[PDB]
């Protein structure tokens, strides 16, 4: 149980402050990676150990705000504690540029858009995609993979929330030149030109979804062929 | 819509040493092609305009080197077939500049040197006279 | 894989003169004045003589470097007049043409 | 409308009076610290994005030449002075 | 009679590419030179080096991407960058030619010291100036 566990490590730590160690970033990021099982449990704990460091004087790294973000958005309503975790975290981090210190600074931004999707918040995509773009922050987004995932939420969030003449302007820089999409936004695409009553570039978005290796998938042909008839 | 938000500046540190002056830069370029010195030429006087450099061009005389080779395998030696290889120049003498302008000016336009043409830049630069050299020991 | 023996040779000869370069040097400058004794010039001239042949300089040939023709070459391509042409004329020699004038 | 910074702390260790003053400049390379330093250099692993790019990383790895260009780039015989 | 790279007329059956098409007489008044370099330049050095580089380049391509090479080798050289741009066909998959292109860049970029980058246009067939 957490409590048996969380009585180790403060045990741990207070022999470290015996031996004359002064523990670094990963000692602390181990902590808040290691305390993912227990979720709620762990939520106010994990809180402890960010402001410890403040105080310390280590900087909590991209690293450290993955850590947090990941305990912090367990399946669940998100709304309760997840909406004032990301927007204090996102404060802190306006304007900042970010240099590689832990091996797990590739997955904040894949992380804190995935939450975005999930409340729903257009603000605040906005703010993780802003942090991205300060200076070489974009060099942190990650592997190809974790680039897709990051992208996938992105733009589907902007189709849904955002208005049709600003979509289509994300459509145009993102798409090929940023990532290739998904089938399944192509179709969070079309909807969002049924909602704001814009049918005429149906036939654009079939001509881009064949550009983009969607010319056989029965879902897609199928959306486009409904809309139109 | 998707600009970056802050850019990163390249660190530019002004030292505490004085600069180098070059009281002139002749940069001579060599090509086989008349019409790419032209565009060269264009660059980098644009280049230099834009960084208040003064700037003079002209064209040295060209050179023709020529050379004969039989044109059979065997035999038929008054029968041959002569080539030339075309030398064309362009010169941008540029003058009263400093060695850090000089640095940034060179860089520029050397990367940007196409395929076939070559650079020679003579420096000219500007010093004082060595101490020992002010007055006789004698 | 050299072209033919003849280039093999060649470049035997090529390294066996770069090799003795240095010695042949020194002892051809005791060679080459009136300041020494004879008798000390008398005995550099057996030494040069008693080196291997093939590190003499006047025995490298400059031959076609694709084909060893030994005449008909352009030193400053290192090709016989018909590798030269063949490239010419093809216009993979950069800047090389036909000359009318 | 209370900020995550403001609260409890752990209180287990204590505010670093000053970050290490004399580095250990001659610490040695263990595989342990020399894989870490690769781990760190993956994270802003990405691929080029432009032309730019391309010629800076050549520049870095000593791949291009460094302009403007110099002849004797290095070449010091053997730091040997005029007299010598 | 000329016989040094002449596309001979026949039937009028025998697609000619531009250059194939254009005698030596036509090289800097038609035609342009497939490499350029500092080389042959007067006063410039190493033009011996710069050639044997080229015909082996052209080697190793022709049989590199056989049957692939839809046109001559154009070769750039600037700096120290040596750039190879070649016309290619579209019959071969794009896995082979990505495969192909990161293989020759870097075997090439160790065995003559230098960053070399290749690239590649694809025409869907030989480009025919002329039937000879
Ligand atoms: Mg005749
Ligand atoms: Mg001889």
């Amino acid at each position: 149980k957490f409590e048996e566990k969380w009585s180790k490590i403060l045990e741990l730590l207070r022999h470290m402050v015996a031996q004359k160690v002064k523990p670094n970033l990963q000692t602390f990021n181990t902590i808040l990676k290691c305390l993912r099982r227990f979720h709620v449990f762990a939520r106010s704990p994990a809180l402890q150990v960010l402001r410890e460091m403040k105080a310390i004087g280590i900087e909590p790294s991209l690293a450290t705000y993955h850590h947090i973000i990941r305990l912090f958005d367990q399946p669940g309503d998100p709304l309760k504690r997840s909406s004032f975790i990301i927007y204090d975290i996102m404060n802190e981090l306006m304007g900042k540029r970010f240099s590689p210190k832990d091996p797990d600074d590739d997955k904040f931004f894949q992380s804190a858009m995935s939450i975005c999707s999930s409340l729903r918040d257009l603000e605040l995509a906005y703010q993780v995609h802003g942090l991205l773009k300060t200076g070489d922050n974009w060099k942190f987004i990650g592997p190809d993979q974790h680039r897709n995932f990051y992208y996938s939420k992105f733009f589907d969030l902007i189709c849904l929330m955002e208005q049709i003449d600003v979509t289509l302007k994300w459509y145009e820089d993102l798409i090929p030149s940023a990532y290739f999409p998904h089938s399944q936004t192509m179709i969070h695409l079309l909807q969002a030109l049924d909602v704001a009553n814009r049918l005429e570039v149906i036939p654009k978005i079939w001509k881009d979804s064949k550009e983009y290796g969607h010319t056989f998938r029965s879902d897609l042909r199928e959306e486009i062929l409904m809309l139109m008839a | 819509v998707d600009v970056p938000k802050d850019l990163t500046k390249p660190v530019v540190t002004i030292s505490d040493e004085p600069d180098i002056l070059y009281k002139r830069l002749s940069v001579l370029v060599k090509g086989h092609d008349k019409a790419v010195l032209d565009s060269y030429e264009y660059f980098a006087v644009l280049a230099a305009k834009e960084l208040g450099i003064s700037i003079k061009v002209h064209e040295p005389p060209r050179k023709i080197e020529r050379f004969t080779l039989l044109q059979s395998v065997h035999i038929y030696k008054k029968h041959r077939v002569q080539y030339e290889m075309r030398t064309l120049y362009r010169c941008l003498e540029l003058e009263h500049l400093t060695g850090s302008t000089a640095d940034v000016y060179l860089e520029y336009i050397q990367r940007n040197l196409p395929e076939g043409v070559a650079m020679e830049v003579t420096k000219t630069q500007l010093e004082q006279l060595p101490e020992h050299i002010k007055e006789p020991i004698w | 894989h050299y072209v033919d023996w003849r280039m093999w040779r060649d470049v035997k000869r090529r390294k066996m003169a770069y090799e003795y370069a240095d010695e042949r040097l020194r002892i051809n400058s005791l060679r080459k004045n009136t300041i020494l004794p004879k008798i000390l010039q008398d005995v550099a001239d057996e030494e040069i003589a008693a080196l291997p042949r093939d590190s003499c300089p006047v025995r490298i040939r400059n031959r076609c470097v694709m084909t060893s023709r030994p005449r008909g070459v352009k030193r400053r391509w290192r090709l016989s007049r018909i590798v030269f042409r063949h490239l010419a004329d093809h216009g993979q020699l950069s800047g090389i043409q036909r000359a009318t004038w | 409308r209370k900020n995550i910074f403001t609260g409890k702390r752990l209180n287990i260790f204590d505010m670093m009076a000053v970050t290490k003053e004399a580095p250990e400049t001659d610490t040695s390379p263990s595989l342990w610290d020399v894989e870490f330093a690769k781990q760190l250099a993956t994270v802003n692993e990405q691929p080029l994005q432009n032309g730019f790019e391309e010629l800076i990383q050549w520049t870095k790895e000593g791949k291009l030449w460094e302009f403007p260009i110099n002849n004797e780039a290095g070449f010091d015989d053997d730091g040997s002075e005029f007299h010598e | 009679k000329n016989r040094a790279a002449r596309v001979r007329v026949s039937k009028g059956d025998k697609p000619v590419t531009y250059e194939e098409a254009h005698a030596p007489h036509y090289i800097a008044h038609r035609k342009g030179w497939l490499s350029l370099h500092t080389g042959n330049l007067d006063g410039e050095d190493h033009a011996a080096e710069r050639t044997v580089e080229d015909v082996f380049l052209r080697k190793f391509m022709w049989g590199t991407f056989p049957g692939c090479l839809a046109d001559q080798l154009v070769l750039k050289r600037r700096g120290n960058q040596l750039e190879i741009c070649a016309v290619v066909l579209r019959q071969l998959s794009p896995h082979k030619y990505y495969f192909l292109v990161g293989y020759s860049e870097t075997l090439l970029s160790y065995f003559y010291k230098c960053p070399v980058r290749l690239h590649l246009q694809t025409v869907p067939s030989k480009v025919v100036y002329k039937y000879l």
